[PDB]
Order: C-alpha cells, then sequence, then structure tokens
C-alpha cells in the first residue's frame, strides 16, 4: 500500500554511510511524491532531505525554468541519459529534476502509473557520484 | 518498497 509506505531518512539530519546514498535518493524522489499524494507536511522533514531539496535550485540554475518544465512534460522520452552525468552540478541538477518530476505527478495525481519509469538508479549512483553526492553531504551537515 | 526508478522496487 502506497500510502503506507515507510521513509527511513525523512527525519534525519545527517548521512555518514555510504553504503546508504542509493536507498536514501530512491526513497526521497518518492517521498517527494508521496508527501504531495496524501497531503502529508513537506516541512515535517530533517536537514538531510531539506539538503536535498535545494537540488530544486541547483536544477533551475543549470537547465532554466523553461527547460525543466520542457524535461518534465517530456519524461511524463528520457531527456537524461543517467548514463552520462558525471560531474557534481549535473548529478545534483539530476537529482532536483527527478524530485521535480515525481512532484509534478503528484500535483497531476500521478503516482503508482509511473513506477519504475525514471531509469535505472545505479547508472546514476556511479561509485564517483556516491562519493560526490556524500561528500557534500557531510560538508553541509557536519 | 516502490520505486520510481526503474532499477528498484
Amino acid at each position: 500500500d502506497y500510502e503506507d509506505a515507510v521513509f527511513y531518512f525523512v527525519d534525519d539530519d545527517k548521512i555518514c554511510s555510504r553504503d546508504s546514498i542509493i536507498d536514501l535518493i530512491d526513497e526521497y524522489i518518492t517521498w517527494r511524491n508521496h508527501v504531495i499524494v496524501f497531503n502529508k507536511d513537506i516541512t515535517s522533514c530533517g536537514r538531510l532531505y531539506k539538503e536535498l531539496m535545494k537540488f530544486d535550485d541547483v536544477a533551475i540554475r543549470y537547465y532554466g525554468i523553461d527547460k525543466i518544465n520542457e524535461i518534465v512534460e517530456a519524461m511524463s522520452d528520457h531527456y537524461i541519459n543517467f548514463t552520462k552525468v558525471h560531474d557534481q552540478e549535473s548529478l545534483f541538477a539530476t537529482i532536483g529534476i527527478c524530485a521535480k518530476i515525481t512532484e509534478h505527478w503528484g500535483y497531476k495525481k500521478i503516482s503508482e502509473s509511473r513506477f519504475q519509469s525514471l531509469g535505472n538508479i545505479t547508472d546514476l549512483m556511479t561509485d564517483d557520484n556516491i562519493n560526490i553526492l556524500i561528500l557534500f553531504l557531510e560538508k553541509k551537515l557536519n | 518498497k516502490s520505486s520510481f526508478f526503474s532499477d528498484r522496487g
């Protein structure tokens, strides 16, 4: 039952295990849909989720709002090839874009019909990208 | 767990 999905990192203020990074991004991208679909309080989350939410701004800086709106329309075509994302700004923009897409779906009353549709998280979260992300988050959250 | 990613859930 999607209503009863569990979010293990939602109240965390820290992350300090690289082996949790994929789980965290997977959950967080689901949460940006779920929080709209079930009208949960978007403010009831910890510093870790708040840091990830700032990647919305990174995506806007990187793409601009028109291209964002375009990419979201396309996905809802995989505009972004996760296997081609190899630097910090591109990585954070891509996480931001994924959050915008699943949030947008929630605004449109779309959820389960688009599960397993974004592409392979393991293509995005190479070991280097995992390291980029966790070092960044530790520096912000230390 | 469910997921929006194709290689998860």
